């Protein structure tokens, strides 16, 4: 956690519904957006930390 | 049974109420009690208070 | 019905998924419980079930 990674995603084309099937966890924690609504609309940049 | 926590299956029983435009049929265990006219009294009539 | 882990979410009005969208739709003015537990006991199986 004090040398989290940060992986920037560009250029492809985004589908978060495999998510469920990548990994284990029960559901998302989404602030500014819906997780059911992610499939629809275009980001400019992604940022995934771990 | 070795799968993680997400992928363990779940028994889901969903209960839809309908409300009271139909006769109530299901109704809780409330005794009622006997009916007084003409007099300022605070009514239950099938959960309408 | 039996459901994933992953998919007790959708279980609710004014949602999509995969068995939101093609196995079992809530009206969005559903009024009614969703009781969900765990049975990795009983459904699942060694090997897979
Ligand atoms: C992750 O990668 C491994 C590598 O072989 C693969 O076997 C597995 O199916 C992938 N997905 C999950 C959810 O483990």
């Amino acid at each position: 956690v004090y040398a989290w990674n940060r992986k920037r995603i560009s250029n492809c084309v985004a589908d978060y519904s495999v998510l469920y099937n990548f990994a284990p966890f029960f559901a998302f924690k989404c602030y500014g957006v819906s997780p059911t609504k992610l499939n629809d609309l275009c980001f400019t940049n992604v940022y995934a930390d771990s | 049974p070795t799968y993680g926590v997400g992928h363990q299956p779940y028994r889901v029983v969903v209960l839809s109420f309908e409300l009271l435009h139909a006769p109530a049929t299901v109704c809780g265990p409330k005794k009622s009690t006997n009916l007084v006219k003409n007099k300022c009294v605070n009514f239950n009539f099938n959960g309408l208070t | 019905f039996v459901i994933r882990g992953n998919e007790v979410s959708q279980i609710a009005p004014g949602q999509t998924g995969n068995i939101a969208d093609y196995n079992y739709k809530l009206p969005d003015d559903f009024t009614g419980c969703v009781i969900a537990w765990n049975s990795n006991k009983l459904d699942s199986k060694v090997g897979g079930n």
